[PDB]
Parts: structure tokens; sequence; C-alpha cells
């Protein structure tokens, strides 16, 4: 008591762990259209076959998606099977018959997967070189951005009507640029060497700029840069100071 | 029901409105409460959303063969054209969360001007595929449907238009 | 039966779909019922037998390609028109929560 | 309360409606006017009462001007 | 509020004098308001919408008018306030005409199929 | 450098 | 008076839960984002849960005192001589604490 009964009052935490769950509400078929039609089923005789799920509320899964497409990993609402992430059908929202609800979070699911991914490599650097190094650091610089935009949507879930269409629409144009990343950057981690590792990645991205030579130029641009910046200063200094310097053998040009 | 069916319009149709890539949205589910005559006015609202999941999916696969940045004008095109479906789709979900009081007739009825729209850009879409057109030749297919007979798909056309002069003015301005 | 199934079903052949005891007995004929109200319905049921003619003619020399710009801006206007009368039909339904 | 916030709610609704009515009817009265004319029709008035005293007090503005 | 004290509160809208600065309107607003306070005519709001449609096509309006349907959709929906009729056949007496016969007209009935 |  | 209480405005949250009444009551934060009075309903939940699981013999009475900015003024009277409770010449403060009053020492 008296703290079980203020988290009870002004914190909910029952759907994303095993406990029954409600929402104070006022049904009536537009909204409760899952149960009209089980109810129907049942009517129908199917035979029996029990709907026993725990129930998830509304705008929560807007918090679901907002932190699986910011860059966070494992959340409750989308799950792994072998480390891909695609969405759980064991909660039921009061309407949406639960099949549009299985679409709608596989397609967000397919953006967390291109996330995913990327968040791994990245976390797999701090748990030479110098290039993958090189763009993991300018695809963090990308990250950050990206993360606060849909962080400062998270916000506003605490501070305003919810709904799904609204904020994936409102997302469309960084999620287009997100698919374009997954198919530049695959292709320049393919595949020995630091030199060829590079090579064939700094290739894909020069020729990959000038493919859509909008908005994803700019973007395939800013991660040029900040690959290029090693090679361009190692070339200075072959100019000046006389002697090519690159520890292991890491420019192109055979010294 | 009216939060469901305007998302199954939508690009998330569900199992109450089962895509198919022949003739999408699919119902005819048994319904108790609703009118047994509902599912033709259901029909006939389907044909709305089965032509913009086409026109997505266009978009989505092109973006000798097909090469080069046409097909990201064509298609950027086609995205503006369906920017009013989409915030005319928010419009009715505003309304239907107060008023109980509107059906299904109403959605019928303020989207019917897009059921001359779809199905008019629809075959502007088979006629590049079944002969093929992917080059420079596409702004000579467009701009001889751009005249038209009926005005949606003469300010629809034109929309698209623009963007296509876009990359034809990166090469003749390149050029010369 | 009562009233309230014929002015639900006189509502819906305005749209161009039968009613449920009411159904087009044939193309050419008028909506049939399934006493005084049967004798009502019938000069309602005239506005969705005209409807009929007017969309099929519309739908139809719209996608005509070979009809030209001049008839197919008769389509623009006939469709046009058509706009408010279901603006009408939207009506009659929302003022349901019958309405004779 | 609650249950008897929502009869409010739905009087703060009917005063938005006859706001539109008001507009496409084109009236001379202004918000202050007609939220006196909504406790008159409360209590059971006759408008071919009010309409000639709002024809004599918005002629007497004019007539002490 | 009671009606004998509303009316002044009226007359400080209209006017731009105050409740102590005038009384001579309130004089001739008590004679007219009352001993016309109960309804001599019938009353029904079905009436006056179908009247509200008769003046907007006097304007020459019916996008408006078909507005108007979807208002009083919205007037049956709250269903909190007393008298439709009263407020409605007001904001009608006092419209303006953007810009006739009334023998062959009807009005509201007058009370002779009324009984004790 | 060259980079900038 | 209705007309005076008529000009109240209400929130603007929705919900696709509702549709027969939907003008929200807000969702409610949860146990990382409220603090300073959560902070105290927390601290004492974490405390009592401890001394329920030991046994009652982990007991440590207050898990409040003192405030921030009194704090702050105990702290810096600690360095003139005086001493607070745990020693004779939130619970975390003791950390913190021990800093500055071996300073004062």
């Amino acid at each position: 008591p008296d703290d079980r009964s203020w988290l009870e009052h002004h914190v909910v935490h029952q759907y994303w762990t095993a406990r029954p769950s409600q929402f104070p509400h006022s049904l009536h078929l537009h909204s409760n259209l899952a149960a009209v039609w089980d109810q129907h089923l049942y009517s129908s005789d199917p035979l029996y076959v029990p709907d026993d799920r725990v129930l998830v509320t509304e705008t929560q899964v807007i918090r679901e998606t907002l932190w699986l497409l910011s860059g966070v990993k494992k959340l409750f609402i989308f799950q792994l099977i072998d480390g891909k992430v695609t969405v759980r059908n064991n909660i039921i929202v009061t309407h949406l018959t639960h099949s549009c609800l299985r679409s709608v979070l596989e397609q967000i699911a397919a953006y967390g997967q291109v996330v995913f991914r990327l968040q791994e490599f990245i976390d797999e650097v701090m748990g030479p070189f110098r290039t993958y190094q090189a763009f993991m650091w300018a695809l963090y610089k990308y990250f950050i951005s990206f993360k606060e935009e849909l962080a400062e949507i998270e916000k506003c879930i605490i501070n305003t009507t919810i709904t799904l269409a609204i904020v994936v629409d409102k997302l469309a144009p960084r999620l287009s640029q997100l698919k374009v990343l997954h198919k530049v950057f695959s292709t320049g981690v393919a595949e020995t060497r630091n030199v060829v590792r590079a090579s064939h990645l700094l290739n894909t991205l020069y020729k990959a700029i000038l493919e859509y030579d909008e908005q994803t130029v700019s973007l395939l641009f800013s991660l040029w840069v900040e690959t290029v910046r090693p090679y361009l200063q190692t070339v200075d200094e072959w100019i000046v100071h006389g002697h090519l310097w690159d520890g292991a053998r890491e420019f192109i040009i055979q010294r | 029901m009216i939060h469901e069916l305007l998302l199954a319009l939508s690009g998330y149709p569900g199992s109450i409105f089962t895509w198919n890539k022949r003739s999408g949205l699919q119902v005819s589910q048994d319904f108790p409460f609703l009118h047994p005559s509902e599912t033709s006015v259901l029909n006939r609202l389907c044909r709305l959303g089965t032509d913009y999941i086409r026109f997505t999916e266009f978009i989505e696969q092109y973006t000798g063969g097909l090469h080069g940045i046409y097909l990201r004008a064509f298609c950027t095109g086609l995205d503006s054209v369906l920017q009013p479906y989409r915030q005319a789709l928010l419009d009715l979900e505003q309304e239907f969360l107060g008023d109980p009081h509107l059906s299904i007739s109403h959605v019928n009825y303020f989207l019917d001007q897009f059921q001359l729209l779809f199905p008019s850009v629809m075959v502007v879409v088979e006629q590049i595929k079944s002969q093929k057109i992917h080059g420079c030749q596409i702004l000579e297919t467009v701009y001889k449907h751009s005249c038209g007979g009926l005005p949606p798909v003469r300010s629809a056309l034109e929309k698209i238009l623009a963007v296509c002069h876009g990359v034809m003015y990166k090469q003749l301005s390149a050029w010369m | 039966i009562t009233e309230a199934a014929l002015v639900r079903d006189i509502l819906y052949v305005f749209q161009g779909i039968d009613g449920k005891n009411i159904k087009m007995n044939n193309t050419e004929n008028c909506y049939k019922v399934e006493r005084s109200l049967r004798d009502t319905a019938v000069r309602l049921s005239e506005l969705g037998w005209l409807h009929n003619k007017i969309r099929r003619y519309t739908d139809q020399r719209s996608l005509d390609r070979s009809f030209g710009l001049v008839g197919q801006s008769f389509c623009a206007a006939l469709h046009q028109e058509l706009r408010e009368y279901y603006r009408l039909l939207s009506v009659l339904h929302s003022q349901l929560q019958s309405l004779t | 309360a609650a249950a008897a916030a929502a009869n409010l709610n739905a009087v703060r609704e009917t005063m938005d409606v006859l706001l539109e009515i008001s507009r496409i009817l084109n009236t001379g009265l202004d918000m202050e006017t007609l939220s006196i004319c909504v406790r008159l029709c409360e209590q059971g008035i006759n408008p071919e009462a009010l309409s000639s005293v709002i024809k004599e007090l918005r002629k007497a503005t004019e007539a002490l001007k | 509020k009671s009606p004998n004290v509303l009316l002044q509160n009226l007359c400080c809208r209209i006017l731009g004098r105050s409740e102590a600065d005038v009384a001579q309107q309130f004089q001739y607003a008590v004679r007219v308001i009352g001993s016309n306070f109960a309804p001599t005519v019938e009353r029904d709001e079905f009436l006056v919408a179908e009247k509200i449609k008769k003046e907007l096509i006097r304007q020459r309006r019916e996008a408006d008018a078909a507005l108007f349907s979807e208002l009083h959709r919205k007037l049956h929906s709250q269903g909190v306030l007393k008298n439709k009729w009263s407020i409605l056949y007001l904001l009608l007496s006092l419209s303006e005409d953007p810009r006739s016969y009334a023998t062959l007209f009807a009005q509201a009935l007058p009370r002779d199929a009324h009984s004790t | 450098e060259l980079d900038d | 008076l209705w007309e005076a209480a008529l000009t109240y405005e209400a929130s603007k949250r929705r919900c696709w839960e509702r549709v027969g009444c939907p003008p929200g009551h807000r969702e409610e934060p949860y146990l990382t984002e409220a603090g300073r009075d959560a902070f105290d309903k927390f601290c004492r939940l974490h405390q009592g849960e401890l001394q329920l699981l030991a046994g009652g013999v982990l007991q440590a009475p207050q898990p409040v005192l003192v405030k921030e900015c009194e704090l702050v003024k105990d702290v810096l009277n600690v360095l003139i001589g005086v001493v607070s409770a745990t020693f004779s010449l939130p619970e975390s403060i003791s950390s913190l604490l021990s800093e500055v009053a071996e300073y004062g020492t």
C-alpha cells in the first residue's frame, strides 16, 4: 500500500508484461470491431478456438514504433526470431480485426530491420583500419539527427489525436532514404585486406552518387566526405612532406 | 469499422478487404448487422483503394531494360497527384472520431471524385509497360494524354509532367 | 411489416442499389415492393430509375476516347450535377440518429 | 462533476452550431447579444415580441448619437 | 435568468448606455414583451427549418441550404436546448438579404386545435 | 588539408 | 452562469479506442519520467522491499531528508564544524555527503 496505489493511479505498467489489460473507453462498433467480428464468428460456430490475447492499448504502439525506428534496439512489441525484428501477433487492439495490425507492423518492422542492422554494426565497433571506422562515424552523424526528430515526436505522447497513419506519413521522406542506404552499403560490405574491403565500398559510393545525381544525393554526399577525408589528408602529406606515409599499406597506390 | 476501412483503402488492407492483384480488396464476408445489399456499395467503394495500392507498387519497384532517373520523375509526380488523396483520408477520420451518425455512404460520396481520376490514369500505367517506354520518349506519351477530355486527368498529368521536364533540363542544360 | 423497412429501402435505390423488401423487378421496370405505404413508394422510386440511365451513360461516354473533347466535357458537367445529388442522399442517411 | 460537464459540453456544442446558423442567415447581432437571447429562449418567449424591441433598441442608439 | 432582470442586460448589450442611465427603453420593453409572453401560435422546430430553407432559396444559395440540414442533424444530436423553435425563428426574423407574397403561405396553427 |  | 461556464476549453486528446466519448484523459507518466514526488515514492518502495527481503534487520529510517537547497545549506554548515546525524566527532546522499564531510573534518 501507498506506493502501490500511487502506481495504480498514475502509472499503467500492465500491457508490455503478463498482466490483464483494460483501458477506460466508450466502445460501439467503429472501435470495438475486432470483438464484434469475434462475436460474429463465435455465433457462426467456427467451432470454438479461443482468442486468448492480452489486449494491447492504442497510443503505446505508437510509442513502440517511435522507439524502434529511432535507433534503440530490443522492445516488447517487435521481437526478433533469428536476429531479424518482426511483429508479434499475441497482442490485440480493440479494433482493426487483428489482421490490419499484422500488416502495418510488418511494414514498420521492415524499416526496423534496416536500422537494427546498422546500429548492430556501430555498436560492435566500441564493443589500423580508419575507413569503416570513418564510415560508421558518418553513419552515426546522420543517426543522431534522425533519432532526435523521432524522440521529439515521442515527447508529445507524454505532453493530441493519436493514430498510426499520421506518424508514419510524417516520416515518409526519411524512411524513403533509409531504404536507399540499406542497398548502397550492402554492396560496400560484401568483401580480405583492409584496402580491398575499403576499395569496393568507396567505388560503390562514387558510383551510387552518380545514379541519383532530390534529397537522397545530399544523404550519400554527407557519407562520401567522411570516408574520403583520410585519403586526402595522406595525399596532402605525400605532397608536402614528400614521403608517402600510410601505415599497414592502406593507400591504394602501391608505394 | 471506419477506422479499419480508412486504412484498408490505404496501404494496409487487412483480411476483411483481402488484396488481389487481379481485383483487390475482395469482400464477401457475411455481416449480420449490415444490410444484405451493403456488399455492392462496398464493391463500388473498393474500386478506389485497389488503384491507390497499384500506384504505390509502381512507385516502389522502379526507383535495353529500365534505367535512368526518369523512373524517379514519373513516379515522383505520381506522389504529388496522390497528396490530396492522403489529406482527404485524414479529414474523414477526424469527422468520424466524434460523429458516429455518418456511415459508409459519406466515404463513398466524398471520395467519388477519384473513381474517375484513378481509372483514367490506370491506362497510363498499363500503356508504358505493354509498349515499353523507360527512356526519353516518356514525355511524348504523356504530352498527348495531357490534353485530355475530362478535367481531373487534365490536371494530374500536368503535375507529373513538370517533374518529367526536370530531368531533360539537366541534360539540355549540361549540353548547351 | 413495419413502415421503417420500406423507408430505409427507398433510401437505397436513390444510390442505385436495391433495398431488401424492394427489388428491381425488371431493368426497364421501376422498383416494386415485395398497402398505402406500397402505393406511396412508386413516385419516390422514379428518381432512382432516372438516375440509373444518366449514371450509366456518363460512365460510358467519359472513358470513350474516340468521342472527342466535346462529350467528355458534357460528362464533366453531368458529374458536376451528380455531386450535389448524393450530398442530399448523405443528408437523408445522417438524419436518422424514420424521417417520413 | 463529469457527467455534469458533458452536458455543459453539449451546450458548448449547440452554441457553436447556432454560430453557423446565424452566419448563413446574415444577422446584424454579435456574439454578446445572442448570449442573452439564449437565456431568453430558455424561459419561453415569442420572437414576434423580441424583434420589435431589438428594432427599437438598435434605433435608440442611432437616435441618441 | 428571470426575464424582467434579463432585459436590462439586453439593453446594456445593444445600447452603449448603462442600466442606471436609461430606464425608458426598459419601460417600453416591459410593456411589449410581457402580456405577449405566452405562445399564442403553435411551435415546432420542423416548420422553422422548412422556412429557413425558404429564406435561403430567396438568397439563391443551395449549397448553404444543404449544410443547414446537417446543422439541423446536429441540433437533434445534442438535444439539450429547451426551445429550438424560438431561437431559429428569431435569427430568421432578423435575417438580412444580400439581394414575397404570403396569402398562399401557411403559418403556425392558431391553437384552434387547443383544448382545455 | 586538401579536405578542408 | 451557464454561459460563463460554457467558455471552458478542454483537452484535444482523442483516441481510436473511443467513438462515443473520446475527449481524452491523459496517458499518465511512467517510472522513469516522473521524479521528486515519484522519487520519494520509489525510494520508499525500494527501501520497504529491501527490509522485507532481509527480515527486518536492514532497518534504516527516512527514505527522504532533506530537500535540495536546504541540504546544500546544511552541507555548507558542516564546513563550519557541525555534523549531520551519521557522524559524531534519497539515500545516495550519504555517498555525496561523505566527500564534503571528510573535508570539514
